[PDB]
């Protein structure tokens, strides 16, 4: 008798978090068949850094984290380690020594709305870039230049967030894409998340 | 334009029973469906958002499920405070939000006899030229009741106006009022005015009267 | 407190290029960067806002990037309509308004190279009798549209009196320019020859005139 | 803590115009989508329109039955939403609610209306205003006494008992429309018959459209 | 849809003043901050001044601080720029733009304001005498101010082969340009190549015949 990991709760969720407020669930004390995901064909992106999907079912880790969020199709490339741009710098930043995988798929038929889906938001302004796995959920008025803002929107003072406004008629590069990031942390503690081959 | 359809239009269940309300859209709305509760005289209250998510503070008895074009609101154990009209609403078309026609949820309970009172017309109203006799039907269920006005011994026909309160949120009973409107002279001409009520909770047709 | 851009850029149609823009941490590092396209004779059009965000209507071949103290505009699939001047802009933590770079003229080599036509005119006798002298040297039908003109009196480089326009596109989409040498009638007659040397893409054509 | 209070509205002749305002407090009005939702007497909820927040363009969208006649505007300076109604028809007679959605946190669900106002009644008809006449329904184990709000127009009227001290057993009936064209209702309350000697019961009737406030004492 | 129409531009002398105007259309003018950006001839862009939606906040660059005054009138969807103590360096095409997400998203086509300190002066026109079977002649119009001029040949009779080059701005503060006609060596036909230059601001009309030397 084996305890299987709750992946469907993460992959098959009614709502995904906005990338700026990305969601993280801990995976522990279960058995995960990773080859099921790698060979699912439903994922437009499946890139693993620090390991190979072929050996995932034979490896064990002490902790597994699933980070989920929605971004544009043309922003999925920024999830890889050592990239830059609006998402990598201001919203979600993977470390350069990242050990895990990056899984995305098109969600135009789930997260798009006629007239725009403004529920999915991204951070547009930030003075310093995000550090790996950092989460900034602030909504303070961003100040550009020297003029103080007094907490009001104006000529040099802007709201830090902006909606995606996903529409089903948008081009594929702009369509919503659900992303799931699996991180494989391994310490000198007992490993609790394993593949079927161990 | 997405149109929302609800069924049934009205229902009546006992306390502690499970109730189901369905919602249909003319086209798929994905998961952008919300459920609202509107008690009489109050503003709508959000119960379920995103098809299945329960709003904070809403009792766990309420749940929702569905996707695409078909959805369902469930109340696991109907309570007397749950009397209200329930609406589903779609937000898949952001520029054109539409609601469903609504479903009236009512409470089935044990028969309750009415406490009937009869009120003679005001003396100040008699000065103004009109006469109103109010007959109270208090805390009764079912709502079906028969109120017959009989001035002296003749049954009246077209001078009575009835109004019934909504089901009470605590005891799930109705209350009815029947007003007989006549001119001062017609009221001064006759003597005994009787309000005859017959109801399932009444062993006999109870008749309250006043003489003047 | 100043943004610096490379003054020019060149590419064949279809190629991709990258326009650079350097500064400080107080401007590009601690404030968002914008990019603007401007074809001569028009208003600047917004291409990139918030470092790497494209406003509505901007094709995806225009890309934005940013490092610690520098920003970059990438233009994939260079097209004829991309021959324009591109300005970076950002804010500085010490100023209330945004700063602009010097610009960067991107030339899309749509047509094959065309050597310039040079026509040097001596001063007119009427102008000489008016105690003035002007050497006019007209450059026409050259592509790309960039030239350097050098006047010489008996080989020695001239030191004053040279006024030259900027290149300007003609009806055939080839470019033209003109240069003027303002001399005194005494200086015009005190030399054996004056030469107008027009350089284009390394090679230079020369026309000379002499007093008669 | 978040609250919305509609103001304005009342009786208005067909073709007239009204401007409904609703006041926001307890939340950042500038960050919230604002909507209007109306409900005619016993007819169900209907979406009227909505104005997004400044950050998402501040654009408006209106339902078809009101497009071109109603104008929605916002004034973030004063935390107030406005609905400018014109060419009013008798079909526009309804209670108008102002409302915002579930996006004041990290999880955003626009057009899920969790905060609603109390709603202001807007009546559209050719009839004129008339103040009500209050008559006592004097009582005789359990006795019944009440007040009769006779002739008034338009809706609504406010009735309480001892300024909110008496609520148990209070039954304020829905207004009947008389053959006169004006409404009438009654508010009754059951009390222990021993209460008539020790306690005094008076009804507080208020008809804002007619600017009439009456406190009538129902004596045994 | 969104449109920004600018006006109120012209020529002025140092120390003078001029009020620029820009009418907005196609968007809610009260909700968006506006800005002025000028472009010197042949040079780059420079932010001039900014205004808040209601006018409660003004922003000025140090190069125009204390002299220029920005303002708007929401009762007419119009933004104004009041320029005082004009300098020669203030010469530029002043653009009208709407502020959006830290950038100027929509721009106006611009109005030209000129600080010269020069007199309206008529031009001096001299001929350019000619000499592979193609002859080139023309006439030089010198030291004229301000723009523009209109040069034609034989009162618009000859159109083919006429190239009028853009004018050069000299340190004189005066303009100069040249027009040339390239005809084949069959030049005896139009025996009189007359160049007609018109400077209306000067109302100076001067005709000059260019005879081959
Ligand atoms: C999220 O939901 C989807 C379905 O909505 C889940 O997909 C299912 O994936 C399994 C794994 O491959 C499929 O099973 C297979 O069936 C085929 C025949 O169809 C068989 O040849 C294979 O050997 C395998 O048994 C299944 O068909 C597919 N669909 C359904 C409805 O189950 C997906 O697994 C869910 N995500 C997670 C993380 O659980």
């Amino acid at each position: 008798i084996t305890n299987l990991c709750p992946f469907g709760e993460v992959f098959n969720a009614t709502r995904f978090a906005s990338v700026y407020a990305w969601n993280r669930k801990r995976i522990s004390n279960c058995v995960a068949d990773y080859s099921v995901l790698y060979n699912s064909a439903s994922f437009s992106t499946f890139k693993c850094y620090g390991v190979s999907p072929t050996k995932l079912n034979d490896l064990c880790f002490t902790n597994v984290y699933a980070d989920s969020f929605v971004i544009r199709g043309d922003e999925v490339r920024q999830i890889a380690p050592g990239q830059t741009g609006k998402i990598a710098d201001y919203n979600y930043k993977l470390p350069d020594d990242f050990t895990g995988c990056v899984i995305a798929w098109n969600s135009n038929n789930l997260d798009s709305k006629v007239g725009g889906n403004y529920n999915y938001l991204y951070r547009l302004f930030r003075k310093s870039n995000l550090k790996p796995f950092e989460r900034d959920i602030s909504t303070e008025i961003y100040q550009a230049g020297s003029t103080p803002c007094n907490g009001v929107e104006g000529f040099n003072c802007y709201f830090p967030l902006q909606s995606y406004g996903f529409q089903p008629t948008n081009g594929v590069g702009y369509q919503p894409y659900r992303v799931v990031v699996l991180s494989f942390e391994l310490l000198h503690a007992p490993a609790t998340v394993c593949g079927p081959g161990s | 334009d997405i149109q929302m359809t609800q069924s049934p239009s009205s229902l009546s269940a006992s306390v502690g029973d499970r109730v189901t309300v369905t919602c249909r859209a003319s086209q798929s709305i994905r998961s952008y469906l919300n459920w609202y509760q509107q008690k009489p005289g109050k503003a709508p209250k959000l119960l379920i958002y995103a098809a299945s998510s329960l709003q904070s503070g809403v009792p766990s008895r309420f749940s929702g499920s569905g996707s695409g074009t078909d959805f369902t609101l469930t109340i696991s154990s109907l309570q007397p405070e749950d009397f209200a009209t329930y609406y589903c609403q779609q937000s898949y078309t952001t520029p054109a939000i539409t609601f469903g026609q609504g479903t009236r949820v009512q409470i089935k309970r044990t028969v309750a006899a009415p406490s009937v009172f009869i009120f003679p017309p005001s003396d100040e109203q008699l000065k103004s030229g009109t006469a109103s006799v109010v007959c109270l039907l208090n805390n009764f269920y079912p709502r079906e009741a028969k109120v017959q006005w009989k001035v002296d011994n003749a049954l009246q026909s077209g001078n009575s106006q009835e109004s019934v309160t909504e089901q009470d949120s605590k005891d799930s009973t109705y209350s009815l009022s029947s007003t007989l409107t006549l001119s001062k002279a017609d009221y001064e001409k006759h003597k005994v005015y009787a309000c005859e009520v017959t109801h399932q909770g009444l062993s006999s047709p109870v008749t309250k009267s006043f003489n003047r | 407190s100043v943004l610096t851009q490379p003054p020019s850029a060149s590419g064949t149609p279809g190629q991709s290029v990258s326009i650079s823009c350097s500064g400080t941490y107080s401007n590009i590092g601690s404030n968002p960067v914008n990019w603007y396209q401007q074809v001569p004779g028009t208003a600047p059009k917004l291409l990139i806002y918030a470092n790497d965000q494209r406003p509505s209507g901007v094709p995806d071949r225009f890309s934005g990037s940013k490092s610690a103290t520098s920003a970059f505009l990438a233009i994939g699939g260079l097209q004829s309509e991309d021959d324009a001047d591109y300005y970076c802009s950002t804010w500085d933590d010490s100023l209330p308004g945004p700063l602009f770079g010097g610009g960067t003229k991107l030339t899309v080599l749509g047509q094959p190279k065309a050597n310039p036509t040079v026509t040097l005119f001596p001063p007119s006798s009427e102008e000489l009798q008016a105690n003035k002298a002007t050497l006019v040297c007209l450059i026409s039908d050259f592509y790309p549209g960039a030239v350097t003109v050098a006047w010489k009196a008996d080989g020695s480089p001239v030191k004053a009196g040279v006024e030259t326009t900027k290149p300007s596109k003609q009806s055939n989409n080839k470019y033209a320019a003109s240069s003027y040498l303002s001399l005194t009638p005494e200086q015009w007659k005190s030399h054996r020859s004056y030469s107008c040397q027009v350089t284009h893409e390394g090679s230079t054509v020369e026309k000379t005139v002499a007093p008669t | 803590v978040v609250q919305l209070v509609e103001s304005g509205g009342g009786l208005v002749k067909p073709g007239g115009s009204l401007r409904l305002s609703c006041a926001a407090s307890g939340f950042t009005f500038s960050y919230a989508w604002m909507s209007w939702v109306r409900q005619a007497p016993g007819k169900g909820l209907e979406w009227v329109g909505r104005i997004k927040r400044k950050s998402d363009g501040g654009t408006t969208d209106y339902a078809a039955p009101v497009k071109g006649r109603f104008t929605i505007s916002r004034d973030d300076s004063k935390n107030t939403l406005y609905l400018q109604m014109s060419s009013l028809k008798t079909e526009d007679t309804a209670v108008y609610y102002c409302t915002t959605d579930l996006c004041r946190s990290t999880s955003c669900e626009h057009d899920a209306f969790d905060i609603w106002g109390q709603g202001t009644m807007v009546t559209v008809s050719s009839a004129s205003t008339k103040g009500p006449s209050v008559f006592p329904l004097a009582p005789s184990g359990t006795a019944a006494l009440g007040c009769l709000v006779k002739d008034y127009f338009p809706e609504p009227v406010t009735v309480s008992w001892n300024s909110g001290a008496l609520t148990s057993g209070v039954h304020t009936f829905p207004a009947v429309l008389q053959s006169s064209g004006l409404y009438s209702l009654s508010s009754v309350v059951t009390v222990p018959s021993s209460s008539l000697g020790t306690q005094t019961y008076i009804c507080n009737v208020n008809h804002k459209p007619s600017n009439t406030k009456v406190d009538k004492k129902v004596e045994p």
